[PDB]
């Protein structure tokens, strides 16, 4: 087992009111079985696209999850990951400056 | 090796079922060009690169027929690995395979690869000589012995030196301009206040291809190793990549250097108003 | 073109 690394970030530089893509890049995990959820204000986003199953030269898996979003000043975004390697899910918040 | 071809294959055992989930992904110079997935509505090898679309229905039928044999191979090998490791059917297990070839500067075989992993760890790999094996631990010795005793490596050697080199030559011809293709990064510097008498300056690199890049920081022309924080290269999801590097610095007089194979020359950047 | 494995593990 390898614990998943997560990066949460927009496809394009964010601008309040401009449609964009919010990404959740999950890497360095083994076994391939993973549960990825993207959240807005602590609520599950239903429309989340997953990239197909791929693995790196070190045998660990990676997957890009993304959703369409229009950033605002107040809305919060997060990505929550459930994996066998972790006792509890790991949540990463989107920071517009990262 | 300047050019390469690999097949990344995974079999995940499904508890309750006789059949595991099988996924095979082909790469040319680390760019995905074909894919098979037994979980599909119509399980078949499919083009994953535009330049592959020129291949006829006899090609896909043949490749799909191979994936069917691989599916059975991994199904049995998974069953046998339970014995070597004293595991039960009730759980899920992962068998992975990476194989293919590297071509030299002369386009001839540089070396062939054949590696196996069980549960995310090295299990057995074919040596560069293409006749001897490296077993990872004691359990892997049972397979190594069964493979030496059957002379299994010969059959792999032939694919690696023949078909592998042959098809790689074809795919490089058919794939022409997309292999050498590049995208220059679009660099910008953001300003964020950190504490008292300090600021964080972030240098972004966006919209670049391939993923290889180098971002650095300088103060009066001098390099900063440990005192600089960065993110790992991440896909934008549009085919391009992103990366950033930041320095926590006390309140211009700070430069950033962007290095990408797509640039006519390196890029040097600094804070705006 | 992919390869077909020989002897099982």
């Amino acid at each position: 087992q390898k614990t998943p690394q997560i990066q949460v970030y927009s496809r394009h530089p964010p601008e309040n009111g401009k449609p964009n893509i919010l990404n959740c890049y999950v890497t360095q995990f083994h076994p391939p079985h993973i549960e990825i959820q993207m959240l807005k204000n602590g609520k599950k986003i239903p429309k989340v696209e997953m990239s197909d199953m791929s693995f790196s030269k070190d045998w660990s898996f990676y997957i890009l999850a993304h959703t369409e979003f229009t950033p605002t000043e107040t809305d919060t975004y997060a990505c929550r990951v459930k994996h066998a390697s972790m006792a509890e899910p790991k949540t990463v918040y989107w920071d517009r400056d990262m | 090796g300047p050019h390469s071809m690999r097949y990344f294959e995974t079999a995940v055992s499904r508890p309750g079922l006789e059949e595991p989930r099988y996924i095979s992904v082909g790469y040319v110079d680390n760019k995905e060009f074909v894919r098979f997935d037994s979980d599909a509505e119509n399980p078949r090898y499919e083009p994953r690169a535009p330049w592959m679309e020129q291949e006829g229905p006899e090609y896909w039928e043949r490749e799909t027929q191979k994936a069917k044999g691989q599916e059975q191979w991994f199904r049995v090998s998974l069953r046998n690995l339970l014995g070597y490791y004293n595991q039960s059917a009730g759980g899920s297990h992962t068998l992975q395979q990476m194989s293919g070839c590297d071509l030299g500067s002369d386009w001839r075989l540089l070396r062939g690869y054949l590696q196996f992993a069980y549960e995310g760890r090295d299990y057995i790999a074919l040596n560069e000589d293409l006749k001897t094996w490296t077993a990872a631990d004691m359990a892997a010795q049972i397979t190594r012995r069964k493979w030496e005793q059957s002379g299994a490596a010969e059959a792999y050697k032939a694919y690696l030196e023949g078909e592998c080199v042959e098809w790689l030559h074809r795919y490089l011809k058919n794939g022409n301009a997309t292999l050498l293709r590049t995208d220059s990064p679009k660099a910008h510097v953001t300003h964020h206040p950190r504490s008292k008498g300090e600021v964080t300056l972030r240098c972004w690199a966006l919209g670049f291809y391939p993923a290889d890049i180098t971002l650095t920081w300088q103060l009066n022309g001098e390099e900063l190793t440990q005192d600089m924080e960065l993110v790992e290269t991440r896909p934008a999801g549009d085919g391009t990549f992103q990366k950033w590097a930041s320095v926590v610095v006390p309140l211009q007089n700070y430069t950033c250097r962007v290095y990408h194979e797509g640039l006519p020359e390196p890029l040097t950047l600094r804070w705006e108003p | 073109a992919s390869n077909e494995n020989m002897e099982t593990m």
